[PDB]
């Protein structure tokens, strides 16, 4: 609705080159909003934690190890049961 | 590498404040912030094309990232 | 450092009648003793849109966990598609196979399932008012993605210093 939020972290070239990586070779042109929302959700459960994580340190300033560990939560995937 | 630094450093500090203000990353840690994003995006391109291919499309749309966030866990 | 450890699922009858049961072989193992159950779900996507289209089709429960190579086989009752957006539902979805322990979720198993009509002519001009009995489901069986959560087995052995 408002600047604030419509604030990106990642452009459309961006998402392309990501998409293209992934082994994607055409998309939808709701694709880039779509995966806008899919990183704030990602990105607002690993900073959730991290934060967590740096105020029971009593600090202000948030580390790789706080977000390091924040990113275990989502766990590992892989393909088949190795 | 693929993410450009300084949007995304943005989003993570407006992210950060809904949480705590006054609160900074050091660089290393939005780098790892960063450089995960990147993989967890990647790998979600890649589950999404999977959804398209199996689903007889060559085109990846809203629906193929939605039901990848359902096939690699969710939550 | 898991306890349990799924080590494989076989996925019997596919392709399939949208209405035909699902039938799944698995086998996991269990390195030692537990205190508590094991639960084994198998859930239905009705709608990429929102999880509020999520139809359970099966759970087993098991406790206590015998130690050792464990197998056990589902033939869980199909979806209803009354359930599902008729939008949504001769389309590709996802079917989710996943066990807890002690409530805490350890593993998920999800594959893609197409569902298509079985003739040419529905292919091509699909009916408004679905025609459940010529939906055919393929699960995507060769390619499961499985993904795994570290989780507290022993809560006697071992503290989570944040629990949820
Ligand atoms: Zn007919």
């Amino acid at each position: 609705k408002v600047l604030r939020d419509n604030i990106q972290g990642i452009t459309k070239p961006a998402i392309r080159r990501l998409a293209r990586r992934g082994g994607v070779k055409r998309i939808s042109g709701l694709i880039y909003e779509e995966t806008r929302g899919v990183l704030k959700v990602f990105l607002e459960n690993v900073i959730r934690d991290a934060v967590t994580y740096t105020e029971h340190a009593k600090r202000k300033t948030v580390t790789a190890m706080d977000v390091v560990y924040a990113l275990k939560r989502q766990g590992r995937t892989l393909y088949g049961f190795g | 590498a693929l993410i450009r630094k300084l949007p995304f450093q943005r989003l993570v500090r407006e992210i950060a404040q809904d949480f705590k203000t006054d609160l900074r990353f050091q660089s290393s840690a939005v780098m790892a912030l960063q450089e995960a994003s990147e993989a967890y995006l990647v790998a979600l391109f890649e589950d999404t094309n999977l959804c398209a291919i199996h689903a007889k499309r060559v085109t990846i749309m809203p629906k193929d990232i939605q039901l990848a966030r359902r096939i690699r866990g969710e939550r | 450092s898991s306890i349990v450890s799924l080590l494989g699922i076989k996925v019997l009858n596919n392709p399939a009648k949208f209405t035909d049961p699902y039938e799944f072989e698995i086998t996991f193992e269990c390195l030692e003793s537990l205190k508590h159950d094991l639960e084994w779900k198998l859930t239905y996507v009705g709608s990429s849109r929102s999880l509020d289209h999520d139809q359970e089709l099966d759970s087993i429960l098991v406790g206590p966990v015998p130690v050792g190579v464990n197998k056990f086989v589902f033939s869980a009752d199909p979806p209803s598609a009354e359930l599902i957006p008729a939008s949504e539902l001769v389309s590709v979805t996802v079917i989710l196979l996943s066990c807890s322990y002690d409530g805490r979720e350890f593993v998920r198993v999800g594959y893609y399932v197409n569902n298509e009509y079985d003739e040419e002519e529905l292919r091509e001009n699909p009916p408004a008012k679905v025609q459940v009995d010529h939906i055919v489901r393929n699960i995507l069986a060769e390619k499961p993605r499985v993904t795994r959560f570290n989780i507290v087995w022993d809560n006697e052995n071992e503290g989570d210093l944040y629990p949820p």
